[PDB]
């Protein structure tokens, strides 16, 4: 139904509010906040949100603790200062995926429309995109399991539209835009291997841990899709594409001789005025 | 008519092989040629310069 | 029907000598079949050209697959002469065979290899390859880290 | 067999299904007509060229060589990483 979703950073500096207005009491907990958006186009647009007092028990999951008249009211006002937005559906920041967020998720699920879940994380020393949309809908399993809700991740983006760019480029004043050149690709070039190397460090970790310590099915049948598509890539032994190198090589070639040439061409004002500047300042000096 | 250039391909006696092939890149090496010879002139007129500045 | 359908798998057409036999001598369905052969050369143009037609067709679906059928071991599977396949490379060159690569010296044919500018096919396979394997790892990875969360 | 010289021949597959070598060219394309494999083979002299395929049962020492040629990249990716990023970063940062 949904392909992409688009999520402004307004929600998740809202999520700083959520760790700012704790007041230092000791809960910290998965405060959940009544995620809001435009679900009319088939593209998701989320401009602002807000949050219900949500306490759970420190044992027993399954509590969870939600308001109806509190959304109606904060919704309703809402919709009388801004009737462009409505309820889409709600998220949590905690990091861990509990059961109860069926029953959390499945009165939004009753009242309002198919609600995207979002994993977020409390502490932002993650180096992924913290936004995960996660579509809250019931697929046919082929084992024969009975059909339940699955969260089935949908690709995401952290765009502004018109002002935020300009309110978060002027509070930072540290970040740099695109500017290619030298810099903005040589810092991807050597710290993408860490980029990818902490995911897939992070990853395959855990995965070989419940590989041999695992139970309680974990879709085992996507492993096959896994190891199958990492090895569509059976070490190519390179004899075909030994052209496609004399191609990127003869590409590097031309470089080469706009890099010569075109310094060289640099070379004359600086290696004429080096010479005609000089001697005419010592000859006129004195 | 191959001599006349209206199409790919080269005949043969000894064997009778006909082979067909093209080159499409040829943007590159005039472009690059062009710029190779215009640019002599600038570093013999640099050159020029230079000799008529110094002796 | 089925048959004629998609994948059309080599099989031979004495099986359908006497399907068709049968079809002309039943008269509880399809009876007009005598009147399918009324004209003399109308019916013989219809089948000449039918099993012509289906002996090109099956050669279009296996035109596909890139398998290198080795076309002068299929004239010998089917029992046929060389030069009436010449013939239906006759009709080839009118069904748009361009796009393919013959042999001087054997017989063996090729409806791939070709000239493969690194560029463009290289280029596309290598494109779909490494990003749909980046891609398509993107997603069991994570959404398994999301299956392995209901275990605690 | 993941890699090393994948590339096989007819002889395998008559010797394991023991039908004559004028059936296998309909065993391939009955293969290729299921849809379970894509296989299409550039070959001259009778060979066996396969694609992506699922095995959809289970393979334990497939887990086993996982985890080897996994870690193996993980490391090899790691190596370039620590390497490229260890002068690069000096001189560039």
């Amino acid at each position: 139904a949904v392909q992409k979703v688009v999520v402004h950073p307004l929600v998740l500096l809202s999520v700083v509010d959520h760790f700012n207005r704790i007041g230092k009491v000791g809960n910290q907990k998965r405060v959940v906040g009544v995620l809001l958006g435009s679900w009319q186009k088939k593209v998701l647009d989320v401009s602002n949100s807000f949050a219900v007092p949500f306490d759970e028990d420190d044992k027993d999951d399954s509590v969870w603790f939600l308001d109806h008249d509190y959304l109606e009211n904060m919704y309703g006002m809402f919709k009388k200062v801004n009737a462009r937005e409505r309820i889409v559906g709600w998220y949590h920041t905690g990091p861990k995926l509990h059961k109860n967020d069926i029953a959390i998720n499945e009165l939004m699920k009753r009242y309002c429309p198919n609600s995207v879940l979002v994993i977020i994380d409390v502490k932002p020393k993650d180096l992924g995109l913290p936004t995960e949309a996660y579509i809250s809908v019931e697929e046919v399993h082929d084992d024969g399991t009975p059909t339940s809700k699955t969260f089935e991740h949908v690709t995401s983006e952290i765009g502004a539209e018109e002002a935020e760019e300009v309110g978060v480029e002027h509070l930072l004043r540290d970040i740099k835009d695109t500017t290619v050149g030298t810099l903005s690709q040589r810092i991807t070039n050597q710290v993408h291997g860490l980029k990818g190397l902490n995911s897939k460090l992070l990853d395959i970790r855990s995965y070989l841990e419940k590989v041999a310590t695992g139970k309680l099915p974990i879709n085992h049948q996507i492993i096959y899709q896994l190891q199958d598509v990492f090895n569509l890539l059976p070490d190519v032994s390179l004899q075909e594409f030994v052209k496609a190198f004399y191609l990127k090589t003869n590409d590097q070639m031309v470089v080469v001789y706009l890099a010569s040439l075109i310094r060289s061409v640099v070379a004359l004002h600086n290696l004429i005025n080096n010479k005609i500047a000089n001697r005419d300042a010592e000859k006129k000096e004195g | 008519m191959i001599l006349d250039k209206k199409f790919h391909g080269i005949l043969d006696q000894g064997e009778g092989v006909l082979i067909i092939f093209d080159e499409p890149p040829v943007d590159k090496t005039y472009e690059a040629a062009l710029e190779t010879i215009q640019n002599m002139s600038k570093v013999v007129d640099s050159l020029y310069n230079k000799a008529k500045k110094l002796t | 029907l089925l048959k004629l359908f998609t994948t059309m798998e080599l099989m031979r057409w004495s099986t359908l000598v006497e399907d068709y036999g049968m079809e002309l001598r039943k008269g509880s369905l399809e009876s007009p079949a005598t009147d399918v052969f009324g004209s003399t050369e109308e019916g013989e143009k219809r089948w000449k050209d039918l099993k012509n037609r289906v002996v090109e067709h099956n050669i279009r679906i296996m035109a596909k697959y890139y398998t290198r059928i080795t076309m002068k071991r299929m004239a010998q599977l089917l029992d046929l002469s060389v030069d009436e396949s010449e013939a239906f490379l006759s009709n080839l060159v009118v069904n748009k065979t361009i796009f393919a690569k013959v042999d001087r010296l054997a017989g063996i044919i090729n409806f791939q290899r070709p000239k493969d500018p690194n560029n463009l096919l290289n280029d596309w396979s290598q494109k779909l390859n490494s990003l749909m394997s980046l891609v398509n790892k993107t997603t069991h990875l994570i959404a398994k880290e999301e299956m392995i969360h209901n275990l605690q | 067999r993941p890699a090393n010289h994948r590339q096989l021949t007819f002889e395998e597959i008559a010797k394991s299904a023991k039908i004559t070598v004028n059936e296998v060219e309909l065993l391939v394309m009955k293969a290729l007509s299921v849809g379970l494999v894509k296989g299409s083979i550039d070959e001259v002299d009778k060979r066996v060229h396969m694609t992506w395929v699922q095995p959809r049962v289970l393979d334990l020492q497939q887990i086993k060589g996982m985890k080897d040629r996994l870690e193996f990249w993980c490391t090899d990716v790691k190596s370039m990483e620590m390497l490229v990023e260890h002068q690069a970063h000096d001189i560039l940062t």
